[PDB]
RNA sequence: UCGAGUACGACCAUACUUGAGUGAAAACACCAUAUCCCGUCCGAUUUGUGAAGUUAAGCACUCAAGGCUCAGUUAGUACUGAGGUCAGUGAUGACUCGGGAACCCUGAGUGCCGUACUC
RNA sequence: GCGGCUAUCUGUUACACGACAACGCAGGUGUCCUAAGGCGAGCUCAGUGGGAACAAUCUCACGUAGAACACAAGCGUAAAAGCUUGCUUGAUUAACGAUUUCCAGUACGAAUCGAGACUGCGAAAGCAAGGCCAGCGAUCCUUUGCGAUGAACAAAUCAUACCAGAGGUGUCAGAAUAAUUACCACAGGGAUAACUGGCUUGUGGCGGCCAAGCGAUA
RNA sequence: UCGAACCACCUAGUAGCUGGUUCACAUCGAAGUUUCCCUCAGGAUAGCUGGUGCUAGUAGAAGUAUUGUGCGGUAAAGCAUGAUUAGAGGUUGGUGUUAAUAUCGACCUAUUCUCACUUUAAAUGUGCAAACAAACCUGCCUUAGCCUGCAAGGCCGGAAAGAAAUUAGAGGCACCAAGUGGGCCUUCUUCGGUAAGCGGAGCAGGCGAUGCGGAAUGAACCGCUUAGGGAUAUGUGGCGUCAAAACUUAUGGGCUCAUUCGAUACGUGAAAAGGGUGUUGGUGGAUAACA
RNA sequence: GUACUUCUCUCGUACUGAAAGGGAGAUGCAAUGCAUCUGUGGUGUGCACACGUCAAAUCCGUUUGAUUUGCCCAACACC
C-alpha cells in the first residue's frame, strides 16, 4: 500500500512506528534474567511454530506543532510505502 | 454428532417463557440522547411537583381536618 | 459448518421480488414512527446499509427508539427456553408501521361509537345481521351427480 | 390419563423447623386465629412465623418510625396510633435519635431496642400480648423489613455476565478486579445490557 | 364443546383422538344426571341435589339440573359456565364394543364426526 | 369558460411500448442569439438572453395488438397436514378428515387521485 | 496410518420463519487499495443494429443489466452504488452509548443505530466515522504513545503504574517439541481394526423370455 | 527375577481407565444436546431435573384455535438466465461440384423434447396484536420538534366498555445441587452410498428408564401406559384343538383345489416380466351360420 | 470439664482509586445558604375508608380511596 508523506489535520509528519528498543533493566526480562539463571532447561516458553507474516502498521501523527504525538495504526498490508502519491 | 432430537421437547417442559411486558427493563438507556436527555429534566420537575403535591396534601389535610 | 457469516442462507430472502428493485419507496421515506408504536421489519435490500440478521425479517415489535434515521426496535426471540426481547437497531426503510392492531383500532373506533350509540349515543342504527340459522329454502335448479366419464 | 401437571406444585412450608418452644406458641395461637376467624391479618401473620429466620429480616426503629409517620400523617389525627407488628424482630438504630411514642409488636427486640422504645414514651408489646389487643389485628400495620442488600443476595448471580452488579466470592478483595474486570484487558464486563 | 368456528378445528385436528357428534336431548341429561360431577372447591362432587348445582354456579339463572341440561343442549347463553364448572364425564367404555379406534366412522372403523349417531355410542357407555 | 393545462406529486405498466390518429384557448415545447454570469474541444448538451416564429418533433386526448391488471377456466387437478393390523410393492396407489395451486387458454380493460394557480 | 482440513466466507446441502450434519458438494480467505476511500456533478453499461481520408472512433438507433462494482460467490444498483471528472482525507478523534450476529446470550471478529467534536465534499437537503457483508488474536512479556508511585524525607535519572495502541499465539478462546519398538510393558477398549458371527446381491462367476440375424435358436 | 536385578524406603506413587460401593418406604425424576477445552473414553458452561423457597397473583398463562395482520419461495407448476438437442429448410467458414451447386457447424425460423433456473406459488408453518388507560373528554408542567396552538415526550385526572374460542387445571422471578454430555429405534423427507439390519440430517414419537395386553417369537411395532384388591365393560387381537370365546355361528355374497394351496402388519420380502390351448370377471366389434 | 475476664484482635457498620488519595441524609430559596425524616414514580401484603352488592342477619366475601411494609422495574441525587 501507499500513504503520503504529508497529511492535512485540523484538530503531521508521517514517521512509521518501528521501535523495539528492548531494554536491559525492563521490570519483565530483569525477573527473566533472574528466573532463567542457571540450571534448569529454558525456562521460559518460545513462539516456534510460523507466523502472521503481514504485520499491523502503527503510524505515528506527529504534529509539527512541538509536542504530544499521535498514533494511528492501519491495517495488515504486506508492502508499504510512504511515497506520496507521485 | 448434532442431533436436535429432544431438544424442542426439553424447551417445552418448563415451558418456553414468554417475554417480559414492556413495563419491564424499560430502560430508555443507551438510546439517542437528545430524547433521554429531555426525558430526564422533565422527569426532574415532575419530581419536584410530586413533592411538592405532597406537601400541600398533608398541610390541607392537617389544618382542613 | 464452513459458512455461518452475517449474511448466509439469505440469497431468497433479502432478494428483492419480482419486477419491484431499486431505490425505496418515499412513503417509507415519509413514515412517521414514534417510541411505542408496531413496526414489520421486513429486510429489503437495495438499501444494503442498515439491514438486520436474517431472523429479524418477518418480525414485529415495539419501536423502543427512534433515532434520526435508525428506528431501534424490540423482538421477541425465542432462543432456547426463554424469549429474549432483543434491542434492533436498523433504518427506516427496513421498517413498516404495523398493521397489526388495525384489527381492533378499526374494531373499537366504530364498535364503541355504536356502543355508545347503544348505550347513550344519539340513536341505535340497526347494524349487521345474523349469519347462521335455519330455514325453508326455494330452490332453483335441480341436478343430481353419477359420474363424468 | 395425561396431565402435564406435574411441576405446578409449589412449595409452600406447609410448618415450622424452628424449635424455638415459645414460638410453636405463637403458631399454635395463630393457627387458631389464622383459622377460625375472617382476619386477612391473622391468615398473614401465620405464614410469616412458619416462615425461616432468614426470611424473617429485621425492621429496624428507624424504618418503624419513618412508616409509622408516612401513616400517621393521614389519619383522624386524634383516632389512635396503630400498632407496628414485625414478625421478625426489632434492632435499634443510632441514625434515629428521637423516636416516637409508637406501639410495637416484635419476636424479638434488641436490648437496645426495647429501651429504646420504651424510652421514647411507646410500649412494645408481644403476640401474647397483642392478642388481647386486637387479636383480628384491626389497628395493626404489619411489616417486614429489608432483606435486599443483605450481602446474601447480593453475591446472587454471576459477576461475569453483562449486566451483573454482583460480588463474587472472593476473601481477597484485591484479588479479582484484573483482566474481565477492566477495559484495557482484551474485555471488561458490560455493566449495562438490556434484560 | 360448542361449535364455533375456533372450537371446531380444534376437533379437526385431533380426530384420530376424539370421537363426537351431536348430542340428543336425551343424552345430555343422561350424561349430567348418571355421570355429571361438578367442581365444587377443585373436587368431583357428585351432582346428588339441585342444591350442590347453585351453590356452585351462583349465576341468577343455573338452579336445577334439568337447567343446566338446558344451558348445555342450546349454546345457551351460560354454557363456558355450565360445562367449565363440571369436570370431564369420565365414562365407561362402550357395551358391545367399538367397531374399530384406528379408522374414521365413515371407513368402518369408528371416529370424527359422526353426526346424531354418538348417541347410540354414548347411550352404551353412560 | 369549462373540461383540462404545468409543476409538484402519492400508488407504481390497467399507467409500459408499439403503428397512427389528435391537439380548439392557453401552457409546455422546440425556437432566436454569444450582446453577459457561464462551460460548452461543440450554443449539441446547459447557461446567460427573448417571441420573427411552429405543432415538425415533444406532450396530453382518441382508437387497439403484444405486455400488464382483473376472472373464467385449468381444477377440487397437481401437490399437501393428518389416519390407518389400508393394498400391494419398498415403485406410490387409492381411501378417509381436511387445505388447495400454477402455466396455459376463453375473457374483462388498458390508469387513478391531490395540493396550489388559471379560465 | 499416510493423505488431507481446525480459524473463517458465499452458494448448495436445507425441507417457503429461524435452526439444521456429514475426509458432504462446489468455490474463496490469512489479502489488495491515498485511491479501488469520501463527496458532488456529468454520463449510461454488456451487447448489438447499420454507417466514415485513413478504416478503431466520431454517428445517431434499440438496448431491465445479458456488463461493471479490487477478489470467491450471492444479493444489490441505470438521471447509480457502475463510467468520467472535480474537489478531498470521515480510512481521523470518537466521553463510547446501545445493539446484531457466534452465543453461555461470554469474549473475540465483523457489522448496525447513535452522541460529542473536528471536518471534507455539496447551492442544498443530505452524504462520510473506509472500500458492505470473509481478510483475524487473550493473560503475561517486550514496545511506543500518553501528561501518580518508588513508602525515613528531598532532588534529578532509572523503574513501575494508569491509559491507547503495536510485536502473537493459523492447533486461529492462544503447552515452547522428532523418531522407532518384532524385546516392548501397562491401563483399558468390541466406543475401535485383523479375526470371527452375520448383513450388504452390486463385483466375480450362473441362469430367462425376445433374437438384426448368427447358425429366429442343434 | 534382567531391553535395566534384588531388598527397604519415598509410596496408600498417579490413573479422564476397569472392577466394587452395605437398609426400607415414600415424594418427585431425567439426559446423551448447546458452546469452550492438545478437546472427541474427560471436563466446564447452558438445557433437562430435585430441594428450599420468596411473592399481591385466573395472569407477564398456553407446544391450541379464531380474527385481523405481516413474513417466506420448498411442493406443484412453468421454461426468461440456461438448457439439452435433433426434425422441417435458409447469413457465415472451410470444401466435394459444372458466374450454377451444395456441405456440414455457426447461425435464420416455427418449434421440439424433457431438466436444473424462474413466480408473493401451495399445504404445513412462524411474527404480532386483541378491554380499564391500547380510545376518549380533558390539563399539566420542561417545552425537546416546528414555525399562541398543533404534534412530542414524562405525566395526569375527568371519564370506558367490551351482547379472540378454550383450558380458565395459578403468574412471576430466585437460590442451592446433582445426574446427563456414547444414545438407539421409529414416522414423515432426504443428503451420501452398488446396497444394507449403512452413514449424516430435519420433524414428532418412542425405547433407554417400562411393565401389562397380543402380533406364536422380538428393547422399539398394535393397544394401553402402570398403588393393593373385587366387579362391570371394553382396547389391540381374536372365537376348530392346543386356547378363554361362533360347544364348527340357522352365518350370509361370491371366490378358491393349489403333485408345498392359502391363511395376523412391521419382522427380511414372496417372488419379476412373460404367455397359454386354462378356471371366474369385464369392454370393442360378426354372423340367425360352430365342427 | 464448668464458672469469670478486662485487654486486645477479628469480621462490618463505607465505599472507591493503579496510585497519591478521596469519601455517600432529604426538602424548600439559590446557583452556597436556611428550617433540616421514606426520595421519585410505577407494581405492590395487611388495616381504615366508604362502596354497594342473593347475602340467615348483618358479621363477613366484593371493591373503590388512604398509607402503602417487603419486592421488583424506571430514573434522581450523592460518594
Ligand atoms: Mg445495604
Ligand atoms: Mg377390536
Ligand atoms: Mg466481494
Ligand atoms: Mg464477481
Ligand atoms: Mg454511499
Ligand atoms: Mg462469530
Ligand atoms: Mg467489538
Ligand atoms: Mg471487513
Ligand atoms: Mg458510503
Ligand atoms: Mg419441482
Ligand atoms: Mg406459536
Ligand atoms: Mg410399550
Ligand atoms: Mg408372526
Ligand atoms: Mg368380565
Ligand atoms: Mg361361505
Ligand atoms: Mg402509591
Amino acid at each position: 500500500v501507499n500513504y503520503p508523506k504529508k497529511k492535512v489535520m485540523h484538530c503531521f509528519k508521517v514517521v512509521q512506528y518501528k521501535a523495539g528498543k528492548a531494554r536491559l533493566f525492563a521490570r519483565g526480562k530483569r525477573r527473566y534474567d533472574r528466573k532463567q539463571s542457571g540450571y534448569g532447561g529454558q525456562t521460559k516458553p518460545v513462539f516456534h511454530k510460523k507466523a502472521k507474516t503481514t504485520k499491523k502498521i502503527v503510524l505515528k501523527l506527529q504534529c509539527s506543532g512541538c509536542k504530544s504525538i499521535r498514533q494511528v495504526v492501519l491495517k495488515r498490508t504486506k508492502h508499504f510505502e510512504l511515497n506520496d502519491k507521485k | 454428532n448434532h442431533t436436535n432430537h429432544n431438544q424442542s421437547s426439553k424447551n417445552h417442559r418448563n415451558g418456553i417463557k414468554g417475554p417480559m411486558p414492556l413495563h419491564l427493563h424499560n430502560s430508555k438507556r443507551g438510546s439517542w440522547l437528545p430524547a433521554l436527555v429531555n426525558a430526564r429534566r422533565v422527569r426532574k420537575h415532575n419530581q419536584k411537583a410530586a413533592l411538592k403535591k405532597r406537601r400541600e396534601r398533608i398541610a390541607a389535610f392537617a389544618a382542613k381536618n | 459448518v464452513h459458512s455461518y457469516g452475517y449474511k448466509s442462507g439469505t440469497r431468497h430472502l433479502f432478494a428483492k421480488k419480482f419486477r419491484k428493485h431499486g431505490a425505496p419507496s418515499v412513503s417509507t421515506i415519509l413514515t412517521n414512527i414514534k417510541v411505542g408504536d408496531y413496526v414489520d421489519v421486513v429486510a429489503d435490500s437495495a438499501v444494503r446499509e442498515g439491514m438486520p440478521h436474517k431472523y429479524y425479517h418477518g418480525r414485529t415489535g415495539i419501536v423502543w427508539n427512534v433515532t434520526p434515521r435508525g428506528v431501534g426496535v424490540i423482538i421477541n426471540k425465542p432462543v432456547r427456553t426463554r424469549t429474549l426481547r432483543k434491542r434492533i437497531c436498523v433504518r427506516f426503510e427496513h421498517v413498516r408501521k404495523s398493521r397489526c392492531q388495525e384489527a381492533f383500532k378499526a374494531k373499537e373506533h366504530q364498535f364503541q361509537a355504536y356502543l355508545a350509540a347503544k348505550k347513550a349515543g344519539k340513536a341505535l342504527p340497526p347494524l349487521k345481521k345474523s349469519s347462521r340459522m335455519g330455514g325453508i329454502v326455494r330452490p332453483k335448479n335441480v341436478e343430481v351427480l353419477a359420474r363424468r366419464v | 390419563d395425561l396431565t402435564g401437571i406435574s411441576k405446578k406444585s409449589r412449595v409452600i412450608r406447609h410448618h415450622t423447623y424452628s424449635t424455638n418452644p415459645y414460638i410453636k406458641l405463637l403458631i399454635k395461637l395463630y393457627k387458631f386465629l389464622a383459622k377460625r376467624t375472617s382476619s386477612g391479618f391473622n391468615k398473614v401473620v401465620y405464614q410469616r412465623l412458619i416462615k425461616s429466620r432468614s426470611n424473617r429480616a429485621p425492621i429496624s426503629l428507624s424504618r418503624i418510625a419513618v412508616v409509622m409517620k408516612r401513616k400517621a400523617v393521614f389519619t383522624a389525627k386524634s383516632k389512635a396510633a396503630p400498632i407496628a407488628v414485625v414478625v421478625g424482630d426489632v434492632l435499634d438504630d443510632v441514625r434515629m435519635a428521637r423516636i416516637p411514642a409508637m406501639r410495637v409488636c416484635a419476636l424479638r427486640f434488641s436490648k437496645s431496642a426495647r429501651q429504646s422504645i420504651v424510652a421514647a414514651g411507646g410500649e412494645c408489646l408481644t403476640f401474647d400480648q397483642l392478642a388481647m389487643i386486637a387479636p383480628t389485628g384491626k389497628n395493626t400495620y404489619l411489616l417486614r423489613g429489608r432483606k435486599s442488600g443483605r450481602e446474601s443476595v447480593r453475591h446472587f448471580g454471576a459477576s461475569g455476565v453483562p449486566g451483573s452488579h454482583s460480588k463474587p466470592y472472593a476473601t481477597n478483595r484485591g484479588k479479582e478486579t484484573k483482566r474481565g474486570r477492566r477495559t484495557g484487558r482484551s474485555y471488561k464486563r458490560k455493566a449495562f445490557r438490556h434484560v | 364443546v360448542k361449535m364455533n368456528k375456533p372450537m371446531e378445528n380444534m376437533l379437526r385436528a385431533v380426530e384420530p383422538y376424539i370421537a363426537y357428534g351431536y348430542p340428543s336431548l336425551a343424552t345430555v341429561r343422561a350424561m349430567v344426571y348418571k355421570r355429571g360431577y361438578l367442581k365444587i372447591n377443585g373436587q368431583r362432587v357428585k351432582i346428588t341435589d339441585n342444591q350442590m348445582i347453585k351453590d356452585k354456579y351462583n349465576n341468577a339463572d343455573i338452579v336445577c339440573a334439568e337447567d343446566m341440561v338446558n344451558q348445555i343442549y342450546t349454546c345457551g347463553k351460560h354454557f363456558r359456565t355450565v360445562t367449565h364448572g363440571m369436570w370431564p364425564f369420565k365414562l365407561a367404555p362402550p357395551a358391545g364394543g367399538m367397531r374399530q379406534k384406528r379408522r374414521h366412522f365413515v371407513e368402518g372403523g369408528d371416529y370424527g364426526n359422526r353426526d346424531t349417531l354418538i348417541n347410540r355410542f354414548l347411550a352404551r357407555m353412560i
